[PDB]
């Protein structure tokens, strides 16, 4: 059904900075993911999760998501993700300092279900 | 100067991290580089100190350890106290390598012992944290496979370190962080 049933974009220092989990809740994990996306909807689909680096300004995307083929919409979708969060946030991840990420709010959601909605035409 | 927070993978370095900075909980996950950020210390001239948090993965802790240490004027060796039981053997393998590090160098930094996850009940207190590492650390001098711990001939333990070693106890998730704070504070 959706894209993407899971996301999350954390520093490589290790800090979650914003997740995704449906427009349902907020982020329970991968495999809450995989219960509600997949088991409570119906061989059954699996949850393939991968990564995505941003080494300059040290970020990490994960992405869980159903049906391996669909895999060249979800990239599509990671890189637009990251080329809007690395623009709209700058500020925020270019310092050196941790305390520009603890400080910084990232309402991210609004921008995300836009690219997300909007990567779910592309494949269509 | 630095203080570095090292420790096993989930032993809560990055959660001190940030309980300390901003005095809240966030989500985390396994750091695979360091972060830093400037603490202002609690005492009255409010000094500035340099926290550093250092990935405790095995196929990093050291490398990280090496290229920061001669900028640490403390370490924060940080302790899962609830799965310490099962973890004791890899918890002492570190902090010997950690005590041999610190040793070495022109100035030794001061060294915290910090029994983290105090809030779950099953947690070990700081008291026999040090007491089973004492034990550890006193058959690994032995069987490690010349810099070298206490006195041959005698049992080990920390006081006969040429370092200022300390435990403490404490907790991540408000946080239960006033006497970390309280000795950040006094090596400042
Ligand atoms: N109950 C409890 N949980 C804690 C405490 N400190 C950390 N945690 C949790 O333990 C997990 C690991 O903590 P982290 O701070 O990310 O661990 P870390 O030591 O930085 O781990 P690495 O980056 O792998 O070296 C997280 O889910 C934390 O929220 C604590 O005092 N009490
Ligand atoms: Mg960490």
């Amino acid at each position: 059904h959706s894209m993407v049933d899971f996301f999350t974009i954390f520093s490589k220092g290790g800090l979650v900075l914003w997740c995704f989990q449906g427009v349902s809740d907020s982020c329970t994990g991968p495999v809450n993911a995989l219960i509600r996306s997949v088991l409570l909807q119906e061989t059954h689909e699996a949850l393939t999760l991968k990564y995505k680096l941003d080494n300059q300004f040290e970020l990490v995307f994960v992405v869980g998501f159903q049906k391996i083929l669909t895999l060249t919409y979800v990239d599509k979708l990671i890189d637009d993700v990251h080329r809007l969060f690395r623009d709209k946030y700058r500020t925020e991840i270019q310092q050196q300092s941790a305390l520009s990420l603890l400080n910084g709010t990232f309402d991210f959601q609004n921008d995300f279900l836009r690219l997300l909605r909007e990567a779910e035409e592309s494949s269509k | 100067r630095a203080v570095l927070f090292v420790g096993l993978c989930d032993s809560g370095k990055t959660l001190l991290f940030v309980r300390l900075l901003t005095g809240q909980y966030r989500d985390t996950q396994t750091s695979i580089t360091d972060s830093s950020a400037i603490y202002k210390v609690n005492n009255n001239r409010g000094n500035s100190l340099t926290l550093i948090d250092l990935p405790g993965h095995e196929s990093l802790r050291f490398q990280l350890l090496d290229r920061f240490k001669s900028s640490a004027r403390a370490v924060v060796f940080v302790v899962d106290s609830a799965a310490f039981q099962r973890e004791v053997k890899d918890v002492a393998e570190f902090l010997y390598q950690v005590l041999i590090d610190s040793m070495a160098l022109k100035n030794s930094p001061s060294l915290l012992i910090a029994c983290n996850k105090q809030d779950i009940a099953m947690a070990k207190s700081a008291k026999l944290i040090q007491q089973q590492l004492e034990k550890e650390l006193n058959t690994l001098r032995v069987t490690r496979s010349p810099a070298q711990l206490g006195k041959k001939g005698k049992e080990f333990e920390f006081s006969q370190l040429p370092l200022k070693v300390e435990f403490l106890e404490c907790s991540a998730k408000s946080a239960d962080i006033q006497d970390l704070e309280k000795w950040l504070a006094k090596i400042a």
